[PDB]
């Protein structure tokens, strides 16, 4: 029975704390990087009706064109806040609803659409599942990092414990630059402040000053309402005045060129890093996934990389094997006190053998029932030292 | 230490009032810090590879901030600078030949080393409702020293251009006049390593 | 404003990080630098740590790093404050009879509702998705612009 | 012995800090103060009432 | 609008409205909010660092009900995403679990001590103990919470 | 004055991943100061260089 406890120990996976069915769940949608907002509005509505006719969901609310993570406005991103029926009305757990919806949209090629439950402890993260950062200490570029991390997230989605691994690093965003012919700028005799202000007041936004009305304080911005087909059109009708009255168009000295870089760029703990996210495959534990991402990252990344955990996985890895010290302490002091109270070194030794039966029965039942080796469970094991001794003390 | 660092902080606001305007426009800063010196590193060239300022530049480029890294270090200070500069060395002789004052180079660098600008294509007002959205930038900020040299000072009629390179040299950091280190009768750059207060 | 993510990350984000690095009881920090000209750095402290102590602890080191910032950054400030990623509710406002469109509604929340909800205690943010307040917009019509020179 | 053996385990684990520590010490302290009082009631009030 | 752009020779004026459109705020076509298919402006209610999330949500729903009085036309509101309804519930179910457990022990005790007074006397431990440890938590600076319950 | 005898700070720029100040300074040979005051001109509001 003692060695049985050992084998049962290995057979039980580890977690930190359950991830309750809180009556809510969220959805992170991501259209191809180039996409315009109206494509995202389009794709959301499809997802939103398929979701809304799923069994357990009551309502669905959508922030289209918004990144739930970077809390900013991106047009190819969406975030849906789904609410479920009351617990005494649903025949389905959220961890089923989430898993069902995830299997459905596993191939929707018009956008990527992950479903997720809330975090276990209110502030530990934005969304449930796990979060880690692959940091590069090579000096490499975000286009090289991008490639490397892509190979990880690839292999990571093949493992049977992981599900919906992704990465927020997107360096494919199309970006046009306006190269300035500095020589043409002075030949045309132009004030360069006047030029950039003209650029902002038309294609971007130029902030002038503020006024006040309705007991509030509003901004005053200048933008262009012009209907410009392509970009080279716009530069032909937006003009700026030379120092000697001449009205030069931007088409002349500015020369548009199309490159492609990132839109957001993330560092984590002093290194440039890519932000990986995911959740465990249904029926696998938080620690079971964490063990699998890590195993993959040892086969997908080079020595110039490392990974750095966050939130409800940083805790779980930082507090790994803190179970023994608390448990071994209790046994010692229990034995010491009974040694004192009964004036014999061996009368406690015959109490202290009552505990292995308690941890056998606790591991046996959690393994029978598919439960896990989590904090609540380990705390119960501590209570069984005290409570099984109470049974032994009474005989001894 | 923190109850004092804030009881100071609180009184600073009251007296920012009567400061001369020229101080305000730079800010009066307060911090908890130690009167310490954990260690003092010394870097040098065994042979004559680097000069006495080639070493200072390498330290400033890599070493100095990589030691700001390591935790509990209040400061990693190479003894000889505050910030770090691209310096334009006006040659007043050739300045007077071509007809340029210092107030012309200050204005030329101030105007031609401008900042950025950013807009979006497919912006529902300024657009045609299309698939795809792009973002266009215009980078009027200079990046390499050779761009400062080609800051065009005066626009000559025969098409060509009197650029800044024709009136001054443009250097890059260093300029050792301020200080000089020695380690056992050898030219060396001292880095004093402070200890974070606490 | 105007700088790409790559430059903001290297000359705005890292100065602040190298300063804040070495904080009392900090476990890690994420940094996201954006093409929209915004840097966002988030320092995380050990479980059970004085929040308000870390906020002033951070705000200290920040004024030391404020001198290594680019001139454009100091110009409009660098602001630090304590805050939590714990969204507790989300209201929906809509026109049941299609009269208040989708932007007459937004206009009503800004003036009357968003302030009344920002009031109520314990709420940090209270934002409608999109605009920060809303601005008097002057829409340049380039046709009539060149028409009148 | 029952009261002691139950403070023997929980009093020392209510010194540990951390994510686990702050969770567990909610149990350790509530149990250790309760079973202690429960022993005092059994050593005084319970026989006296009987 | 009547900011005057150019002074003419008639004595008339070119004004900003003649080359631009001055509309006041309301800028969307950067975000759209949908509730169950319909247009709707979502207000997110964040929780400030350190605040009783349980009570603060009561206030939010209270003030929104007060602002309902002003809401013209078919302008109504929903709180489709309440995080505090789960707290309020899991607490109900832990008080359920408490009262249930309290009765199951009374039964296992009466069944073994056979008569009533034999069962009431040991039951006095349950108040005196449980009730007592709250005086301990108060002194040691603890809280009532799910883990305590 | 500051662009010649002292150092004048104009603005800054980013390069190599770092941010750098841009400083103007004259490198003229100072035989002394009362003659260095003779090669440094600054033009008047009416075009004359003084």
């Amino acid at each position: 029975m003692l060695g049985a406890i050992f084998y049962l120990y290995k057979a039980v996976p580890n977690s930190l704390v359950p991830e309750e069915d809180q009556g809510l769940m969220i959805s992170i949608i991501n259209l191809p990087s180039a996409s315009a907002l109206h494509r995202t509005i389009s794709e959301v509505d499809h997802i939103s009706q398929e979701v809304l006719k799923t069994n357990g969901v009551k309502d669905a609310m959508a922030m289209i064109g918004f990144d739930l993570f970077t809390s900013s406005l991106k047009e190819n991103a969406a975030a849906m806040f789904i609410g479920l029926q009351d617990w005494k009305d649903r025949n389905v757990s959220a961890d089923q609803i989430i898993a069902e919806l995830n299997k459905k949209f596993a191939f929707d090629r018009n956008a990527s659409s992950v479903f997720i439950g809330l975090p276990p402890i209110p502030g530990l993260s934005i969304t449930g599942g796990f979060e880690m950062y692959v940091q590069n200490k090579s000096g490499k570029s975000y286009d090289e990092i991008q490639k490397d991390v892509n190979k990880l997230v690839a292999a990571a989605n093949q493992r049977k414990e992981l599900s919906r691994v992704r990465t927020t690093l997107d360096t494919t965003f199309p970006q046009y630059k306006l190269i300035i012919d500095r020589d043409k700028l002075k030949h045309y005799n132009l004030n360069m402040q006047d030029v950039f202000n003209t650029m902002n007041a038309t294609i971007g936004t130029y902030y002038v000053n503020d006024f006040s009305m309705l007991g509030k304080n509003f901004q005053v911005n200048i933008r262009a309402k012009g209907d410009f087909r392509n970009t080279q059109d716009a530069l032909k009708n937006i003009f700026v005045r030379s120092n000697d009255g001449k009205m030069i168009p931007l088409d002349s000295f500015l020369t548009l060129q199309r490159s492609s870089g990132p839109d957001d760029v993330k560092r984590f703990n002093l290194f440039p890093a890519a932000q990986v996210q995911g959740q465990p495959a249904p029926g696998y534990t938080s620690g079971q996934a964490i063990e699998a991402i890590a195993q993959v990252a040892k086969e997908t990344l080079g020595d110039d990389y490392s990974i750095a955990w966050s939130g409800s996985a940083y805790q779980e890895v930082s507090s790994k094997g803190t179970a023994s010290y608390a448990f071994a302490l209790g046994m010692i002091f229990v034995f010491l006190i009974l040694a004192a109270q009964y004036e014999r070194w061996l009368i406690p030794l015959a109490v202290v053998t009552a505990v292995p039966f308690a941890v056998f029965g606790s591991f046996l039942l959690v393994y029978l029932r598919g439960f896990s080796n989590d904090i609540y469970f380990q705390t119960g094991l501590l209570l069984l030292i005290g409570l099984s001794a109470k049974n032994a003390i009474l005989i001894v | 230490p923190d109850q004092a660092t804030i009881d100071v902080n609180n009184r600073i606001s009251a007296a920012t009032a009567k400061m001369p305007d020229a101080v305000k426009k730079l800010g009066v800063t307060v911090r908890k810090t130690s009167s310490t010196t954990l260690a003092a590193i010394s870097m040098y060239s065994s042979d004559g590879s680097m000069s006495a300022v080639d070493v200072y530049n390498y330290i400033t480029l890599n070493v100095l901030d990589e030691l700001k890294r390591v935790p509990g270090v209040g400061d990693a200070n190479a003894i000889g600078n505050r910030n770090y500069s691209l310096r334009i060395w006006l040659k007043p002789d050739l300045l007077n030949k071509f007809g340029i004052t210092a107030t012309d180079v200050i204005s030329a660098v101030n105007d031609q080393n401008a900042q950025y600008a950013t807009g979006k294509i497919g912006e529902e007002p300024v657009t045609q409702k299309s698939p795809y959205v792009y973002s266009i930038t215009m980078q009027g900020r200079l990046q390499n020293p050779s761009e400062f040299e080609n800051i065009i000072l005066r626009t000559n009629n025969d098409g060509s251009f009197l650029r800044l390179k024709d009136v001054a040299d443009v250097e890059i950091g260093s300029q050792q006049y301020s200080s000089q280190g020695r380690l056992n009768g050898n030219d060396a750059v001292p880095i004093m390593i402070n200890l974070q207060s606490g | 404003t105007g700088a790409d993510a790559q430059t903001i990350a290297s000359t705005v984000a890292s100065p602040i990080e190298d300063a804040i690095n070495g904080a009392d009881n900090m476990i890690y920090m994420d940094s996201t630098s954006s093409s929209s000209g915004t840097m966002s750095l988030t320092v995380y402290f050990d479980i059970g740590t004085d929040p308000d102590q870390a906020t002033i602890d951070v705000n200290n080191r920040i004024s030391a790093a404020t001198a290594k910032m680019p001139d454009a950054v100091k110009k409009l400030g660098v602001t630090v404050r304590k805050t939590s990623s714990t969204t507790l509710a989300a209201i929906s406002m809509y026109s049941s009879d299609g009269s208040m469109s989708a932007v007459d509604v937004y206009n009503y929340i800004t003036l009357n509702v968003l302030d009344e909800l920002k009031r109520v205690p314990g709420v940090g943010d209270a934002n409608a998705i999109g605009n920060r307040n809303y601005s008097l917009r002057i829409w340049l019509k380039p046709d009539l612009l060149n028409k009148f020179g | 012995s029952i009261v002691l053996v139950l403070c023997a385990v929980f009093v020392p684990v209510s010194f540990i800090s951390g994510f686990v520590g702050e969770i567990q010490r909610q149990f350790a302290l509530t149990l250790a103060i309760s079973v202690t009082i429960s022993g005092f009631v059994a050593l005084t009030l319970t026989p006296s009432l009987c | 609008e009547n900011i005057i752009l150019r002074t003419n020779n008639d004595g008339s004026f070119l004004r900003l409205k003649d080359v631009a459109d001055v509309e006041i705020g309301s800028q969307q076509y950067s975000s759209q909010g949908r509730l169950n298919g319909n247009d709707a402006v979502p207000i997110m209610i964040n929780l400030q660092s350190g605040a009783n999330a349980l009570h603060t949500a009561e206030l939010v729903q209270a003030k929104m009900q007060e602002l309902s009085k002003n809401f013209p036309k078919g302008l109504t509101y929903k709180i489709p995403y309440d995080t505090t309804k789960f707290v309020i519930e899991s607490i109900k179910e832990v008080v359920k679990t408490f009262v249930e457990a309290l009765i199951l022990v009374i039964i296992v005790m009466y069944m073994f001590l056979k008569n009533f007074r034999a069962t009431l006397i040991p039951m006095i431990a349950v108040p005196v103990s449980l009730l007592g440890t709250f005086a301990g938590l108060y002194v040691l600076g603890f809280s009532i919470n799910l883990l305590t319950l």
